[PDB]
């Protein structure tokens, strides 16, 4: 297969730090606390205010693929249009795709296991994470048609929604059994 | 609020360009910059500086 | 309804202390973090060494009714008999059924509305808990036949086997569809 | 190893009756209480000792 440099099809860029003082407003913020394996918590975000010059700077769109560059997990999870305006942290690399790759494939790439490898490769850090955004940029992922991505993410997408049904249903039915006997007593 | 990373960051995207680079100080402390089609506000004061003293004024 | 006061049905007593430095040996420990919502997790107990003797007294049986008199949340579990021997842990009150009342039943009970407001009467700290022996033993209980209890505990533990297999097969699907598009 | 919560509870329980106890020493120090029915190891040394002494030195 022929391979796309990360560095060539996307826009990368470091999140915005925030200061623990803040107002908050109406500016969300995605840090690596948010950062499930299910996506993000976009219930439970910090919110803050910022000027609309640098918040359109850091301002996230739908597609963006938000990646823990501190700490101790190297997480990956794609931002999905909100209602209100949202922004990631400093301890997270935001990859704007520009062509060719979906922000979802990218996500699987980098979830599969060379996509570690080429993550854990381009570490700076033992103990905690310190990812080098040149090296991280220099990874090769293939590239394949669009609809072929569209159509790997949209039965990804179903199966992660069927996934929180089944959740949510086997979590609603033992509520209610549980409910049953209460009553029962 | 600029911080160091950021301002670093965007001199390695190319995005501040030159030796110098619009400033705007609140009360006489940086507060942010100004790139080539970005907006400033009415009520911002603006100044061109030049890029290694506005680095260097941000390490301290 | 015919009320038994909790003290009248249970032999009660506190969990062994054990300091963090014991030689992980054969007797599980169960801990104030191996009391899950779900019921206590069996995998992550820690293991130490301790004496016939001193064991025999503390030696957990199936069905007793671990509560958490200390921590920052009351938590209620039964114990179910496992492949080795396990106690409690300081931190927690066993409660044995002597008779009337399963340990199931005195579970549900005092998760129940009521339970919990009985529960935090016989709380003795502000921030923390220490719950009093002395009023957790005076609490009543409703009486209902046996043979009720056990029909009403055979479907609470049904259904809390079909949540960990409905909950297990919905991360094993999930799982193989994840894995399906790797493969390309 | 007895603790001084372990000995109270087994006093207010009814378990230890009496102004004394059989009481397990280990290298001079007390390792726990012997009640009525319990079994002693060959190796272990019992001394019956009275509960409020008992009591006592467990305090420290």
């Amino acid at each position: 297969r022929e391979k796309v440099t990360l560095g060539t099809v996307v826009d990368c860029f470091k999140g915005k730090a925030v200061s623990s003082k803040v107002v908050p407003g109406d500016v969300g913020l995605i840090n690596l606390s948010d950062m499930g394996t299910l996506g993000i918590q976009y219930h439970q975000l910090r919110t803050f205010q910022m000027d609309r010059r640098q918040l359109l700077r850091y301002l996230l769109e739908d597609g963006d693929v938000l990646i823990a560059s501190k700490g101790t997990l190297k997480k990956v999870c794609v931002f999905h249009k909100q209602n209100r305006d949202v922004v990631a942290s400093s301890n997270i690399t935001v990859l704007r795709p520009q062509k060719l790759l979906r922000g979802y494939y990218i996500k699987f790439f980098l979830d599969s296991p060379i996509g570690q490898a080429l993550l854990d490769a381009a570490d700076h850090g033992k103990d905690v994470i310190n990812l080098s955004t040149k090296e991280l940029l220099d990874i090769p992922i293939p590239v394949i048609p669009l609809v072929k991505q569209d159509y790997l993410i949209n039965h990804y997408l179903r199966g992660l929604t069927d996934y929180h049904r089944k959740l949510n249903r086997a979590e609603q039915e033992w509520e209610y059994i549980q409910n049953e006997i209460q009553k029962g007593l | 609020m600029l911080y160091i990373d950021e301002f670093k960051e965007a001199i390695d995207k190319g995005y501040i360009l030159g030796d110098t680079v619009a400033i705007v100080r609140k009360n006489g402390k940086i507060f942010d910059y100004v790139l080539p089609h970005e907006k400033v506000r009415d009520d911002e004061v603006v100044t061109v500086e030049r890029v290694e003293e506005v680095m260097v004024e941000l390490d301290k």
